[PDB]
């Protein structure tokens, strides 16, 4: 369905993790602005997700991430550049 | 001794990060960070963290590490 | 040489990625893990990503790459 369930977790202290479900039709950018809005990050640039050692990019679709019950953490890594 | 391919670097970079977190010798946000900065190299270089004994069955290092290694490997810089 | 201690060996490996990247030995794909990757390792450790220059020159390493080193490793498994 259009109900994709992810699970945005970071690595780096304070490890935060939160859940929540997004749209198919949403970008790995959309991710981000939704993690901004939850104040838990600043900037978009700063924010880069990652999915089994895969680094995924804005341009990237929800819909193409090979996320299943396994894996539907996503790797949240914040850094200013 | 067989030269250093890329694979059996890599599998000793992962196997060195595999021996701090498994006795905890990182803090529980490095381990989190050192447990996808492997799987990252795995993915990168074409091959599994799950596959690294075998990896390390095959090259020279069965039964060393990346620290035993750089231990003992020694260079002197004559400047 | 000296220790091999967690930051001699991570100047070393973040070095190794440094030095792939550098010639083009991988991919744009495998690329920007390992350029995430490198970032994530100096966090664990608590260095910068450009202060690899000054841990290479503080400690013994300077003018060798882990793959150098690595090639220099003749290990004979007498199994």
């Amino acid at each position: 369905n259009a109900a994709v369930h992810l699970t945005l977790k970071k690595i780096q202290a304070p490890k935060f993790s939160i859940e929540h479900d997004f749209s198919p039709s949403d970008t790995i950018l959309q991710i981000k602005q939704h993690l901004i809005s939850e104040e838990k990050a600043s900037h978009i640039s700063e924010i880069k997700l990652l999915l089994k050692g895969k680094v995924l990019h804005d341009n990237l679709f929800l819909s193409d991430l090979k996320v299943t019950p396994a894996n539907s953490t996503i790797t949240v890594m914040i850094k200013p550049n | 001794m067989m030269s250093a391919s890329k694979e059996e670097i890599a599998a000793l970079i992962v196997n060195y990060f595999s021996s701090i977190v498994e006795k905890k010798e990182i803090s529980e946000d490095g381990a989190d960070s050192l447990n996808v900065a492997m799987d990252c190299i795995s993915e990168a270089f074409g091959f599994e963290r799950e596959a690294v004994s075998g990896i390390l069955g095959k090259s020279e290092f069965k039964g060393q590490h990346l620290a035993d290694i750089l231990n003992s490997a020694s260079r002197v810089p004559e400047s």
